[PDB]
């Protein structure tokens, strides 16, 4: 049995080895427990608010919009410490660690901005952290294992399999197997086995709670829609968690379309994926006809997880949420506009959800829409990558 | 299921353990994996356990991974691993053959059709290694459906709770991941026979873990090493298969 | 006349030439009239909060400080929109230019910072901006270069002279001398002409106010010292400001001393070189016996500013402030230290003001006392930097 | 001062205007500069303006810019600048040298001795080109104290507070940036007589300028262009630099 429903409709689960199941057990007794200590959250609050910056801006942008009916917002996920949305639940996930009695962190990352996220708060916190990178992805991220290995986090690669995120994954959770009397495995994004997806979404829900008192006070009601980026669904879920019972409010996700969903290179398993069992959950992935799992491809490196979070599967099913996807040169163009016009340098993970923003007001400039676009992180580690793409066309 | 209660009481009559290799189909190649396969038949195996190759094993150690990965190289499919085996039961008809996987090759298609194909080619059990007690039970409710044993870990950290589920639950043999008292309550729950496995390489533990009042042990990485240290030599590989296969079985006699 | 004085004791003043006067007077004028005017101050606040994310936290630094009597906060300038304090002013001044009716900007930059700072509020505030660096610089700083293209300013590499910011420095002015009418100089450091020296201070003076209500709130009285780099003067003088009249808080100005000071590579003009009369103010310069201005040498090239704002000439003099310097060696040595037990990356440029905190704990561990660093911006940036030089060491 | 004073009384009684060539002291180095200078004394310059070499001259062109360059290249200090000057002034002693300074070259070494080692060399002005009449006190008083002219720009954006400070702090002549009623302006307050500079290049220019009531003019780029574009001949740029001056002179006369 488990104290909270493992379950989003069919989506979820543990779907992990036997061994595994105390692990899980034990953290979800010791969130359940967190969540109603106010020591606890005190504690959370502070770290948030005092070294991460929170609460983070909604910005106006009043270039972007000119000339249509549509009023956008974004909400500055860019603006907190580490520049993106991460620290805010691998704050929460070190704080749990320590409540367990736990002295080391387990993670895994892919473009490695939750490796360094998970590095920094086990730097403050006094923690042991190692984390797990595919081979693949620590030689296209250097910047960032350096930055981890700065904090004194022990970077590992992985060699497995295609060596990128879902092979980090899989010896994530090799290693817990064995560890978890002493480590935690701060996972990354709001997926794998229950608790994480729960976990996840309550450590990242202040994104939310913050749009809609900065929403009120700023334009006197709530907004037609939020929109957010979708790689494994933390942000995502982050920003739509307290509007899901405010039936008002759009909430739209959007994956990558990579070179577009026809040629099958994208990062879209939740709209264009199939069921599947992996990473301890049931929900859409990448997968071939047999069952084997496969990658997702995205411009955008953060939007490589293979699966996506199954609050996300569940929020489609029932038509609560919409998800859609964006191109590869939809997000370039969306990156360039904001730098230009707004000052702003995103992220290309959240430039995806900036373009779907940009086509419902271009597509329709007469619609009257109050907009607010989850910018989950800064574009600085991008500026390379956007180099060299506009450097190879001319 | 069957059998698997056949060989148990046709071992117990001889007081005797089983010896359970485990390999990956189609590791280094269908051919030589067919030769392997037969050589630890004929070199003593009571019951062979055997993977599907699965590109996100998260239960698979080192050696097994890449057990994997030679498999893939050779371009091995799920359904070529079904065809192997439907072979391997029309050369072998009453040793127990039991399959390990992976949740999504078994979900895949169908979960249902899954067990309904391991009858159809004489798949004895499945151990779903990422399938928990807790979310078996469309697993174990196919797998008594189609007359195939569901197959359940008892871990280290196993509880009375656990113990009685593992009981009820699973069929054929209980895999008792390396334990006189588990194994004490678990005969004391009526549950399947246990086989120790991990970390089983030696004649010493097979005869260890009979002793202690294991029905058999099961061993694969031991198995599998001798594969990956002689993919040059096919015929050093299956002469040294046998040497270990028959040690190992020999140690589990009475 | 002037509306101000253009003087800080004997330093300062408006050196320039006389076709340059006018644009000054005006901007003095303009000046005076925004600071007076309520709405002016309402649109900067707004700015400020909500495009570039004030306030900035004031972080307690446990880990840093254990086993000593020191306690350390660090006001983070770091978390500013752009990843430095820079922002704050040339926010200030985007805004005094649209006052003046000015279309355009120009601006000069060293290490880039205040080249992006400029391009982003022009592209935020639809001025066209055109900016000035040294070719050795644009060299250099390759990505900054592209961040400011991105937001679309026109950057302009400098060939004169030792192609570095004075030159840059000296080409700005040479442009704003035929172009005032509807362009602004963006200057980017509490020096140079009156006004800027003042203008600029109050455009950063919410560091130090922010600091010492935040300061009050979580320690019921006020530093013993504040502490804070200095290039040019603005981070320094934006956190001094509003302490200057607590005569129980130290103010404590860190200059580089490159490979140090007795080597002659050096950036600490203030209390290493000799009075001279240069980029349009009267202060303490890096100049040959003959005169002939040269450049600041530091491991950090946001230090490079070859003179000092005369504010802090003044502060020294009267002995209101003390300024001192840290050497490469320190500054690198503090950057690691904070990565590993905060972590936070700090700049190489605040990176000085933390060794010499790190020092006044360290020499005397039993002494008790409340410090503030004024972390003026981030170190990502400064990755390749730190990794070449600890690779090129082992 | 007093040269200049004797100067333009003398070109008022032959009703001319001045001519007077601007270039950097030891460029492109110190002997071929001497000669510069003395083939525009020849072909009829009634008056120098000299720069001595700063590296961050911020009113100077690129042309002039590029001046200093040269000069820096071939190590000119400001040292071997004033023994530069007392060897001008030993041949010519009538001709009035003015400096184009910058400010921290005259305040390095004490404003005052500064002032007293152009009177020792025979200098007669000396313009700071980024000292506005607003900071020029200390200048203005150590330059009368040691009998040398203290000159000022009158730009185009002045107004008439600023033209009564120009023509009551200045001697010598005015710098009149480049105009009749600046001129009449100048003159109704006793200024020092106004010379036009800024983009004079060509005959017409100086015929213009003393047309529209200024003493004369100023002429630099024009000069150093010559100097820049002949760096492989001397000898090619010291008769292209006469033919020049001597034209740009005879646009001067009545
Ligand atoms: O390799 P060992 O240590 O001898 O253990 C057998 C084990 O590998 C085999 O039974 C097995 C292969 N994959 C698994 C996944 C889960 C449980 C067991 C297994
Ligand atoms: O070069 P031109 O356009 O002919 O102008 C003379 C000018 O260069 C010379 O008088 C000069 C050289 N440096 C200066 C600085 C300020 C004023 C004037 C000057
Ligand atoms: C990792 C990352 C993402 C994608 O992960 P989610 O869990 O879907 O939020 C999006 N934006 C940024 C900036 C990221 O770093
Ligand atoms: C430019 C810069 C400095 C130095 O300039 P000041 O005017 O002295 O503040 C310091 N820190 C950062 C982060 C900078 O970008
Ligand atoms: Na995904
Ligand atoms: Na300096």
């Amino acid at each position: 049995t488990t104290l909270l429903n493992p379950y989003f409709g069919e989506f979820g689960g543990m779907y992990v080895p036997q061994i595994l199941m105390p692990a899980l057990n034990q953290l979800e007794e010791a969130f359940v427990s967190a969540q109603k200590d106010p020591e606890f959250q005190a504690q959370f609050a502070d770290l948030l608010k005092n070294y991460a910056g929170r609460p983070t801006a909604l910005t106006k942008c009043q270039n972007i919009t000119a000339g249509t009916r549509t009023t956008l917002y974004l909400k500055r996920e860019d603006l907190l410490h580490g520049g993106a949305h991460k620290t805010n639940q691998v704050l929460g996930q070190a704080l749990l660690a320590k409540r367990m009695g736990k002295s080391e962190i387990i993670a895994e990352t892919g473009a490695g901005q939750h490796g360094v996220a998970s590095a920094l708060a086990s730097a403050l916190l006094g923690l042991k952290c190692r984390i797990y990178m595919g081979a693949k992805d620590v030689e296209r991220q250097s910047p960032n294992v350096f930055r981890m290995r700065l904090m004194g986090a022990e970077v590992i690669p992985v060699h497995s399999g295609s060596a990128t995120l879902k092979d980090a994954c899989n010896e994530a959770l090799r290693d817990w197997s064995g560890s978890y009397e002493t480590a935690h495995y701060m996972l990354g994004t709001a997926a794998g086995p229950h608790p994480y997806p729960t976990i996840v979404r309550e450590f990242q829900r202040m994104i939310g709670e913050e749009t809609k008192a900065q929403i009120l006070d700023k334009e006197g009601r709530l907004p037609d829609a939020v929109i957010a980026c979708v790689g494994g669904g933390s942000n995502a879920i982050g920003m739509f968690a307290d509007f899901i019972n405010d039936t008002s409010v759009g909430l739209i996700g959007v994956e990558p379309g990579g070179h577009g969903i026809e040629t099958g290179e994208h990062g879209a398993p939740l709209k264009h994926g199939r069921v599947g069992i992996y990473f301890g959950m049931k929900a859409p992935m990448m997968q071939t006809a047999d069952g084997q799992i496969e990658e997702s491809y995205s411009i955008s490196a953060g939007l490589d997880f293979p699966s996506v979070g199954p609050q996300h599967a569940y929020l489609n099913s029932i038509g609560r949420a919409d998800y859609v996807s964006i191109t590869d040169d939809e997000a370039l163009e969306a990156f360039k506009t904001l730098c230009r016009h707004e000052g702003i340098i995103p992220a290309l993970e959240s430039s995806h959800a900036l373009a779907h923003a940009l086509k419902m007001m271009r597509e329709q400039p007469e619609k009257e829409q109050l907009l607010v676009v989850n910018l989950s992180g800064r574009g600085d580690k991008d500026i390379f990558t956007v180099h060299d793409i506009l450097k190879a066309r001319g | 299921m069957e059998r698997y209660e056949n060989l148990f009481a046709q071992l117990n009559d001889r007081r005797e353990g089983a010896f359970v290799p485990f390999v990956t189909l189609g590791d280094p190649g269908i051919e030589q994996s067919l030769k392997i396969i037969d050589t630890l038949i004929d070199a003593g195996a009571d019951a062979l356990e055997l993977g599907v190759p699965f590109s996100d094993p998260l239960a698979d150690g080192p050696t097994i991974q890449n057990a994997n990965l030679r498999a893939f190289a050779a371009g091995v499919t799920p359904a070529q691993c079904f065809e192997m085996l439907a072979l391997i039961r029309e050369k072998h008809p009453t040793i127990p053959i039991g399959l390990l996987m992976y949740a999504n090759l078994v979900f895949n298609n169908g979960i249902d059709a899954f067990y309904a194909r391991c009858e159809q080619v004489g798949v004895d059990s499945v151990l779903v290694a990422d399938v928990p007690v807790e979310e078996s039970a469309p697993f174990r409710q196919a797998a008594l459906r189609h007359n195939i044993a569901p197959i359940f870990i008892c871990p280290p950290n196993a509880d009375d709770d656990l113990l009685r589920q593992v009981a009820s639950y699973g069929r054929g043999y209980t895999y008792l991941l390396s334990l006189h008292h588990l194994i004490e309550k678990l005969k004391e729950y009526h549950a399947a026979p246990a086989l120790q496995g991990f970390g089983i390489s030696s004649p010493e533990q097979v005869s260890a873990a009979v002793r202690a009042g294991a029905a058999g042990a099961i061993s694969g990485s031991a198995i599998v090493k001798i594969i990956e240290k002689n993919l040059a030599s096919p015929k050093q590989m299956l002469a040294e298969l046998r040497s270990f296969v028959s040690a190992m079985k020999a140690a589990s006699r009475a």
